[PDB]
RNA sequence: UGCGAAAGCAGUUGAAGACAAGUGCUUGUCGUUCGUUAUAAAUGGCCUCG
């Protein structure tokens, strides 16, 4: 009956090598400069630059060769090496595959395999028919080898020959022309620049010569280099420093020139083709174009995220390619690729995948390096300790929630991600983002945080829901006071109601309630009202104190109003609360701690059994249909018939759900259809002979009353979340940012010749 | 929802045809026109006696009567008010069959007799509809003929459904247009269903279907809002118009036990998805959508009660939840007497509130997955414990803890499989029966800590455990859903300081300020003084409780002499508390000429 | 934009006496006449005027005091004594009222906000007294 | 790239009447009895004062015509619907008709009665007929053609009749209210002279007005009541007024957020607007020096600035008014492709906003504490600096000379509830940052002592606040 | 760092290797490792199109 199928895409793919800097971007612009090619973690997207739309998409699953092969793409080369709309993809393991775009994907591409002996392919490059490949072999520093690659037509094989070798490579970068390589080694350290296809350039010198004596006197941050850039001609080399100082060095005589505007560690440096211009970007969320001739600078401020990489892409420097990080989301690294114009500094193409916020960090994501160790960044020393601590947390600890809230829009079926202090509106039918809107106050895009400012925490959008009609948005936000202040412990709770007419794309704030339910009391749960009550313009808000508050939109006041209240001043606190409303809207089920309560809506108090006691705290209360109520407690789940007041089925969840999830995540994991049945999700940890990072999930389709399992399917990764689309199908989000769905003649020759002409 | 006591409308005459109680409802006809939600009048045809119109409120009274010969049987009767050529009038149309030799269709016009007319009908009249707008009387016959006459009984039209032996015909209006559907038996339990629209021919056939497996001889039928309800062998079959397809089947277990032949069953509709079912002298108000028994009433003073007709509420459009129904009740005794009785019915709000916990339909943990990953016999125990001798604590605990593999004297997250309430409640009984006085087993301590401690045994639990302070302390801390009334009484009765503190915290945690106050008003005026005097002699919870105490007693009842101590006492802590707050924060908190002494 | 702010405590939709002037001002909603009456700062006058004020008009005075305090918090104290005596004199009458929270919601909210200042001011004064005790001895 | 976010800093019905800001107080020589508005543009309004009637230009708000022929005191200045004719009564009982804007010529003179004629109103439906009321207690209905005999002489009033009204859409009905407390309704094509029915007001009737075809509002004594003719009973009644209500007028379909408004004079110096759509509930009011005898508003189709007029027994007239390169202009009407990309410049930012955008933390704090600066705006800049995480930074480079301005406001802002928490935030930092500088500076120490006296006082108020919260729990 | 409510209740912050500086000894560091649940500070601030 049911079947699972991946629908959307995932993150853009990056050359995630620590040593490589200035070459993270792997997306390439076509020779004709009419479309941009970007490899994702699971697909390859070709976007026509003129129209700014995904003209073509290549899914690895569709082709058997890519399905088996996909390992990540290390580079793309326009055209075919072996031999007008072909491309050659090189992956880390060494698979060289020639595929086609602007057309139909052939099920038999020219798959090849380069021979590498314990070498991980890192980069490849070419100037004119000559191909060199950089490879990695293993003091926590990787060593690199430069080989020559040629294709022999007799054997149809890629032969590899040795050219050069460097050891303990710390940082590396390649020129824009792809003909010079600059790198740093510990043999404190030394910089060496070498020509790749020729012996013309071969220079080396200790780093200390470039470093100023004052830099020696000051902290390590001043001596800590964060970025490298090399001019095409090889005369100029730009060094970045964590302190934010740029040093341009003339290779001819090792003469230094200081350019100092960045207040925080500079992340991206790139020279222009001519060399008179320098693009610089860092934590400031601002690009600086440095006029080297007069040491002047032009600014492109207020980016979406901090700049990881910069590059000039064009025969005359027509386009700039940018990588943005969105450092606010500490849990996950959100990369966005931006293609700007030198002419007017406008976005000709912005691309980025879904941007969920998980409760905790996942896999091996590490915060970018900064001048200091902060919440959104890591210091120089903090990197290794943080990496080890992250690994040991994923290994030994038991709390592995990684659960993200997501919302579905009934009217449009768009997906809403409550990103930090913002909402990302994304279309999974088109697999393209449609909007990014800030729902809160706070320092979000006014300015770029640097140094201690980075410790500031922006407002957190914890809950985001739609009404049944879909014309209204309810959002709940938490304001964190700044630290080191008397009022450093009074978190503020804010509720907002928004409305949007269907044609527009921007939601408008209609009402704001400050400190709902009182002061310092979180809104643990929110539930939109059913269509029966106030034709889908009412809602319920529930606390950890058992207080229930029913708001409604009244036409005469023209806004939302507080209609009903029930404030039982319980003396105990618990974040485990759940709320459900009948389809008719007559009765309300409120589960607080270990105790479920039935309330008459009209009087908004106990019905006149109203109390059901549970073994443990209740995480989820939902009614699959008007007759049956499924209640999940921290240890198990039980199906109860309100009509009989008796349990039909009981399933034991403790072996899988003990301390792995914080209370309230079962709400967003468990989903229910209003016609056919519900679904239960369980992720679990895999191992062979101590814990390993990889995760495996199982989805079970259950009928109303849980008598039978309609289906049992398995996914090979941690499914972060599921929701029930208003259609019969259910949509599930996977920690690789993957959204899948589980659901049920002379004239003819004359014409040809004229068309060619 | 509720059912009112039946009140008599009239006493049925002692006629031979009416003597057969089982068929008595067949010999009494209720006019559709005069009997609805808003009408206070009922027109009833009693076969062999008369057609009589009664007013119901304020008191039942006979308003009109038209006599009929005792040898005649009323097969169809209708009455409707309208305007006739214009004078306001009441038109009464009735059919009388005499010995099957002749059938008489009779129409009477009365001024609100203006006229009376009588014709010979070809077959027995099943249903009659009066259209006052067009001044038409439409009569359906058992042979399948639908004849449209004027008020003068002049035949204007005749339509043939092509099927004889018609058994049921019901009229209904949808979107301002009149409709009628008919049922005609066929052989082999096959049935022809036809739907006809009333507009060359004023009658248009919209649907014609043959429904299989539809028996009549033991089937009770009624229709409501496009749904046809069939009661047979204790199962209610619900069919949807205009093609009469079986949508759902509802099994009603309270009828399957009825022996076939002796029990008298009547079945009529009362509201949307709500029907009236009578089983001899018991009447049931049922909700078919939710399958719940909204109300039940037993008429101890009559042998049987048969529903005749019921005024049906369209609750979807009507705010009114009260209606009436008319039926025949037969008295107990050697000379049974039958009377016409009216029952007032409160259908309700048609919400899931009315149906919760009232179902008329009468566990064990199971693995999630049937079959390289982390892991983050109740009766047998019962009989073993029951087999023990009285006052054997060690054996009782040993069997319970060892058999259940319980490791701790208190409930833990690992003890879930024991959570089955049936097993626990039996163990509670064994502990009570086996052990009395001052010694109870350690098993009670474990059960006390259990979240699912039975509510039935919560009452008096503090009284049972008063003799052992340790058990009493445990009951305060973790025993679930302890009645507030007992704790309030124990709060003002116990003199131990520690127990007083523990009780108060439990009250504030588990009960609202409002819930505490009302019961706390009941407490005697002297007892509160003792508690207050205790205070004058973690504490903020007690002070909050005292704040409640001052709340319930009221400004009148406070006696000025005692308050003198309280303000001086209460002020004694405000100065202390203010002092403590001040301490709390603190712990959180060149010259032109100089003389200096050089060291050399 | 034009969205309005609101607080969760807004439970709205859930001789020498001047008594005659006060009663007329309250009945006629004459703010200027009510203002001059409120200007008196002599406590004995406040008690006597409220003493002779009819219980029915005493209720609406509470709302008038609530709104005026809300608009100008600096008048909270001087108008606090007024509401103090209204509850004192007409406490029994207020008890025999079907509903109080809805009609006195503004007083609830206005009164609550003042209390929330108390915890922080004590912290402010405690840090502040420490410094003052520092230089005074030095 | 995105534009920099901008720093973020009653009823809609109430805001409407506040726009009548300009108030001109003119002095007349006697009590102004009646005020009328001309039904057409320029909608100049007429005032009855002493022995003359004065017409005031709407725009100029000054007298343009004066009618002084009347020997005795004047009692009416009502226009006919067309506005060409103006009728007025006198104590002698003579009723005179003047062509509007032509005071010299008498168009028609009738002696209604020997007794005073207090009301003279043209019939709104019919031009020819004119209605007059006299102390004779007979409300004669005169006609322009017939100046020697009334067409109808309505009677039945046992006291002075000083209120005549015509029901809109119902020329049937002539409504009269006498000081008997009875409002009498008359039908004209009938024989007349006997009311259709009488409505009891229980108090002398001062003015009767027809709000709608079926709704008649009678303002008499200390309250005004609205009666529905179909039901023949008072639908609503309001008695908020203290003095006896005297005059009342109604305006509909005017550009306010409300569809209609109802203004009623009180004789207490109060004129209040009422909402017919909301059961005639209070929505706005004004106060004047003395009792109000007449009130009026500009008609719905004023076609310009609206006018609110109040008449006082002192003769004071209060008028409140709500005011209402040859190719450079081609605009490319005929061109194929039109492109517009010009972007309006952002609204002018204040000095403090510029500093924050420029990271001038210390100066922004300085801009906060400047003379004639709004208190609320001062909170925003302080809140923003706290929100930005720059509090110690802005307070670092400061001495006593530049520290006092912050403390001064803190001395006053500590009192305010909204700023109390913020004041505690900043005052805490300056102390932990300038404890030593406090030691060597006397002047601040005095600023420090007075801060104790005020913050201590607030503790008493906040303490007292917690006490009263106890009562409000007990009373409920 | 664990748990919990937000308040808080409990518990941690070790060892080795290498380098620099001062005088084999002392101190400080680590794009070095093993194990535990485990101030900052190179004068350096955000564009233009009314």
């Amino acid at each position: 009956q049911y079947k699972l199928s991946v629908v959307s895409g995932g993150k853009p793919a990056l050359n995630n090598l620590s040593s490589v800097t200035g070459n993270k971007n792997i997306a390439r612009l076509s020779q004709d400069q009419r479309n941009y090619i970007i490899p994702f973690n699971n697909q390859i997207k070709v976007y026509s630059v003129e129209t700014r739309q995904c003209v073509k998409t290549l899914k690895f699953a569709n082709n058997s060769l890519l399905s088996g092969i996909f390992e990540s793409i290390v580079k793309i080369l326009l055209g075919d090496i072996t031999v007008a709309h072909l491309i050659t993809v090189f992956t880390n393991n060494g698979h060289v595959i020639v595929l086609n775009y602007k057309g139909k994907l052939v099920e038999s591409p020219k798959h090849f395999k380069i021979s590498l002996a314990d070498e991980k392919l890192a980069n490849v490059f070419h100037s004119e028919g000559n191909y060199r490949i950089l490879t990695t072999f293993k003091n926590s520093l990787q060593s690199y080898r430069l080989y020559a690659l040629t294709f022999d037509d007799a054997k149809k094989q890629f032969e590899v020959a040795h050219q050069a070798e460097w050891h303990n490579v710390i940082l590396s970068n390649i020129s824009s022309n792809g003909k010079l390589l600059a790198h740093m080694c510990k043999d404190h350290k030394s910089i060496s620049v070498v020509s790749l296809f020729d012996d013309s350039v071969n220079l080396s010198f200790p780093l200390g010569s470039i470093l100023s004596s004052q830099t020696q006197s000051l902290s390590y941050n001043t001596r800590y280099v964060s970025s490298m850039a090399i001019d095409n001609m090889g005369q100029q080399l730009a060094v970045g420093f964590a302190s934010g100082v740029i040093s341009i060095v003339s290779l001819a005589d090792l003469q230094i020139r200081l350019l100092k505007w960045h207040i925080d560690s500079v992340l991206s440096l790139s020279f222009s083709h001519d060399g008179s211009y320098l693009l610089s970007g860092g934590w400031e969320k601002v690009m600086s174009l440095w006029q080297l001739e007069t040491n002047s600078q032009q600014f492109l401020p207020r980016l979406n995220g901090i700049i990881i990489d910069c590059q000039v892409l064009g025969p005359q420097g027509n386009y700039y390619s940018l990588i943005l990080q969105m450092t606010e989301n500490n849990s996950n690294s959100d990369y966005q690729f931006l293609l700007l114009n030198a002419s007017d500094l406008t976005s000709k193409l912005s691309i980025n995948g879904p941007l969920p916020v998980f409760n905790s960090t996942i896999k091996h994501i590490q915060q970018p390096i900064s001048a200091m160790n902060t919440k959104n960044s890591n210091s120089i020393t903090s990197l290794n300790h943080s990496k080890k601590k992250q690994s040991r947390k994923l290994i030994k600890s038991r709390r592995q929630d990684f659960t993200t809230n997501v919302e579905i829009n009934p009217i449009n079926k768009n997906l809403y991600f409550p990103h930090i202090s913002a909402v990302q509106i994304f279309d999974f039918y088109k697999n393209e983002q449609v909007n990014y809107q800030y729902l809160t106050s706070g320092v979000n895009n006014s300015m770029g945080k640097v140094r201690f400012e980075l410790n500031l925490q922006d407002p957190i959008i914890t809950d985001l829901k739609f009404t049944k009609d879909g014309q209204w948005m309810i959002t709940y936000e938490i304001e964190y006071p700044p630290n080191d202040l008397l009022s450093s412990k009074d978190l503020t709770h804010i509720l907002k109601f928004w409305t949007k007419n269907d044609n527009e794309t921007n939601w408008n704030l209609k009402t704001k309630v400050i400190n709902p339910h009182g002061i310092s009391v979180p809104i643990t749960k929110i539930l939109p009202s059913p269509r029966s009550v106030n034709n889908s313009q009412g809602c319920l808000t529930a606390d950890n104190n058992g207080g229930l508050k029913f708001w409604s939109f009244d036409s005469h006041e023209s806004n939302w109003c507080l209609k009903k209240i029930s404030l039982p001043n319980f003396n105990h606190f618990s974040n485990s609360v759940s709320l459900a409303w009948s389809q008719d809207g007559s009765l309300i089920f409120h589960g607080f701690d270990d105790k479920l309560q039935i309330l008459d809506f009209d009087t908004f108090k106990k019905f006149e059994v109203s109390e059901f006691t549970l073994d443990s705290e209740i995480q989820t209360v939902k009614l699959i249909n008007d007759t049956n109520l499924i209640v999940a407690t921290r240890t198990t789940l039980n199906a109860i018939n309100l009509l009989r007041g008796q349990v039909i089925n009981s399933f034991d969840l403790y072996p899988f759900v003990n301390g792995v999830y914080k209370n309230g995540h079962m709400d967003r994991l468990i989903t229910c259809d209003e016609r056919t049945g519900n679904i239960a999700l369980v992720i679990n940890q895999q191992l062979t002979d101590v814990p390993t990072i990889n995760y495996k999930s199982r989805i079970i389709i259950f009928d109303s009353d849980l008598s039978t399992k309609l289906g049992n399917f398995t996914h090979h990764e941690y499914i972060s979340w599921i929701g029930w689309n208003y259609d019969t199908d259910f949509i599930f989000l996977d920690i690789e940012s993957t959204l899948g769905v589980v659901g049920t003649s002379n004239s003819d020759i004359f014409a040809e010749q004229l068309h060619k002409l | 929802p509720s059912l009112s006591q039946p009140f008599r409308l009239a006493t049925l005459p002692k006629i031979a045809s009416l003597s057969n109680f089982s068929l008595q409802a067949d010999y009494v006809q209720v006019a559709d026109g005069t009997f609805n939600e808003s009408t206070n009048n009922i027109t009833l045809g009693i076969s062999g006696s008369s057609i009589s119109q009664y007013i119901i409120n304020p008191t039942p009274k006979l308003t009109f009567d038209y006599p009929i010969p005792s040898t005649n049987i009323i097969t169809a009767c209708n009455a409707e008010k309208g305007q006739a050529n214009k004078r306001n009038v009441e038109i009464w149309a009735f059919g009388l069959m005499v010995n099957k030799g002749n059938y008489t269709l009779n129409v009477i016009t009365k001024a609100l007799f203006l006229s009376q007319y009588k014709i010979k009908a070809k077959a027995k009249v099943m249903s009659i509809k009066i259209d006052t707008k067009n001044s038409l009387v439409i009569a359906i016959l058992q042979n399948g003929l639908i004849e449209i006459f004027d008020f003068k009984l002049t035949l204007l039209h005749s339509f043939d459904i092509s099927y004889d032996n018609l058994k049921y015909a019901k009229w209904f209006t949808e979107n301002g247009t009149e409709y009628v559907f008919v049922l005609c038996p066929l052989q082999d339990d096959k049935v022809c269903y036809k739907l006809l629209e009333l507009t060359s021919s004023p009658i248009k056939e919209l649907s014609s279907t043959i429904i299989e497996g539809f028996s009549f001889e033991n089937s009770k039928l009624c229709y409501q809002f496009g749904k046809l309800y069939k009661l047979n062998q204790g199962k209610i079959y619900i069919y949807s118009l205009p093609h009469c397809q079986l949508q759902q089947v509802i099994e009603f277990p309270m009828v399957d036990k009825l022996s076939p032949g002796d029990d008298l069953i009547s079945f009529q509709p009362v509201s949307v998805n709500r029907v009236l079912l009578t089983v001899n002298n018991v009447i049931y108000l049922l909700d078919l959508l939710h399958c719940s028994t909204l109300s039940q009433r037993e008429l101890t003073h009559v042998k049987t009660f048969q529903l005749l007709k019921s005024a049906v509420i369209n609750s979807e459009k009507s705010h009114n939840s009260k209606t009436i129904a008319i039926g025949i009740s037969t008295k107990n005794g050697p000379n049974p007497t039958s009377s016409l009785e009216i029952i007032n019915i409160d259908v309700g709000t048609n919400t899931l509130k009315d149906s919760l916990g009232k179902s008329f339909q009468v566990v064990i943990l199971k693995p999630l997955f049937d079959d390289r990953v982390k892991c983050n016999h109740c009766n047998e125990v019962i009989e073993k414990l029951s087999a023990l001798q009285d006052n054997d604590i060690t054996s009782f605990d040993d069997i319970f803890f060892k058999e259940l593999k319980i490791k701790e004297e208190h409930y833990t997250e690992k003890d879930r499989y024991i959570s089955d309430p049936g097993f626990l409640n039996k163990v509670l009984d064994l502990i009570f029966g086996k052990f009395s006085g001052n010694d109870y087993p350690k098993t009670l301590t474990f059960l006390l800590t259990h979240p699912l401690f039975p509510l039935s045994r919560t009452r008096n639990l503090l009284s049972l455990l008063r003799d052992q302070p340790r058990l009493f302390k445990q009951a305060i801390v973790t025993c679930p859903n302890l009645p507030l009334n007992e704790l309030l009484e124990e709060l003002f009765s116990i003199r131990n300081r520690e127990l007083l503190l523990d009780i108060s915290f439990r009250i504030l945690q588990d009960f609202t300020r409002d819930s505490i106050k009302q019961e706390m008003k009941k407490l005697s005026k002297l007892d509160v003084q003792n508690f207050i005097e205790f205070i004058t002699s973690q504490s903020t919870q007690l002070f909050q409780l005292l704040s409640l105490v001052l709340d319930s007693i009221g400004l009148f009842s406070l006696e000025g002499a005692l308050l003198e101590n309280l303000t001086l006492y209460i002020d004694k802590q405000v100065e202390i508390a203010e002092r403590n707050t001040e301490l709390w924060n603190l712990i959180d908190t060149l010259p032109t000429y100089t003389m200096e002494y050089l060291d050399i | 934009g034009n969205a309005r702010v609101t607080s969760g405590d807004n439970f709205k939709h859930v001789t020498g006496t001047v008594t005659v002037i006060l009663s007329q001002a309250l009945q006629s909603n004459d703010h200027s006449l009510l203002e001059t009456v409120l200007n008196n700062r002599d406590e004995r006058v406040i008690r006597d005027t409220i003493f002779r004020l009819k219980p029915a008009l005493a209720v609406i005075l509470l709302e008038r005091l609530a709104e005026r305090i809300a608009r100008q918090t600096h008048r909270q104290g001087p108008l606090n004594v007024w509401v103090k005596w209204c509850l004192i004199i007409h406490g029994g009458y207020l008890v025999s009222i079907p509903n109080l929270m809805s009609t006195l919601s503004s007083l609830h909210s206005t009164l609550k906000r003042r209390s929330d200042l108390l915890p922080r001011l004590l912290a402010l004064d405690a840090r502040l007294d420490c410094t003052i005790n520092k230089f005074k001895t030095l | 790239s995105t534009a920099r976010p901008r720093i973020i800093t009653t009823t809609p019905e109430q805001r409407y009447w506040r726009q009548y800001t300009s108030a001109q107080l003119v002095k007349e020589h006697n009590s102004v009895t009646h005020i009328s508005f001309n039904p057409q543009h320029p909608h100049d309004f007429a005032v009855t004062s002493s022995t003359r009637v004065q017409i005031f230009s709407s725009r100029t708000r000054q007298v343009i015509k004066t009618f002084s022929r009347f020997k005795d005191v004047v009692y009416s200045a009502s226009f006919r619907s067309d506005g060409k004719l103006l009728c007025a009564g006198d104590a002698t009982g003579l009723v005179s008709v003047y062509d509007s804007y032509n005071p010299r010529t008498i168009l028609l003179s009738i002696n209604a009665s020997t007794h005073p004629t207090h009301v003279t109103k043209f019939h709104t439906q019919d031009n020819k007929i004119l209605a007059t009321a006299s102390d004779d207690r007979v409300t004669r209905l005169w006609d322009i053609s017939n100046a020697y005999e009334p067409q109808l002489e309505l009677t039945g009033a046992t006291d002075y009749v000083r209120t005549l009204s015509f029901i809109p859409a119902a020329p049937h009905l002539v409504a009269t209210g006498s000081y008997d407390g009875l409002i009498r309704l008359y039908d004209t094509r009938s024989s007349g002279s006997t009311p259709i029915y009488s409505l009891n007001h229980d108090q002398p009737v001062e003015n009767v007005i027809a709000v709608s075809p079926t709704q008649i509002v009678s303002c008499g004594g200390n309250n005004f009541k609205v009666w529905d003719l179909t039901s023949n009973k008072k639908l609503y009644e309001r008695g908020n007024f203290n003095k006896a209500v005297t005059c009342l007028d109604y305006v509909e379909n005017f550009d306010s957020p409300m569809q209609s408004a109802l203004i009623a004079s009180s004789l207490d110096g109060h004129v209040k607007v009422f909402d017919p759509l909301d059961n005639f509930q209070v929505k706005f009011g004004w106060k004047f020096s003395g009792p109000v005898l007449s009130c009026a508003v500009s008609p719905s189709t004023a076609q310009g600035n609206r006018h609110l007029v109040a008449g006082l027994s002192s003769g004071l007239l209060a008028i409140r008014t709500k005011k209402k390169m040859r190719g450079s202009e081609y605009q490319g009407d005929q061109e194929h492709i039109i492109h517009n990309d010009k972007v309006r410049s952002q609204r002018r930012m204040r000095a403090f906003e510029r500093n924050i955008n420029q990271f001038k933390w210390s100066e922004a704090l300085d801009n906060a504490f400047v003379p004639g600066m709004a208190k609320e705006l001062t909170l925003t800049v302080l809140q923003e600096l706290r929100k930005r995480g720059k509090v110690r930074v802005a307070l670092y480079g400061r001495d006593e000379s530049t520290l006092e301005p912050l403390l001064n406001w803190c001395l006053k802002g500590i009192e305010d509830v909204r700023s109390a928490s913020i004041v505690a935030d900043w005052v805490a930092v300056v102390l932990e940052l300038y404890g030593n500088t406090l030691e060597s500076s006397p002047v601040l120490q005095e600023l420090m002592i007075d801060l104790k006296t005020k913050v201590r006082h607030e503790i008493h108020k906040s303490k007292e606040a917690q006490r009263i919260e106890g009562m409000l729990q007990l009373l409920t």
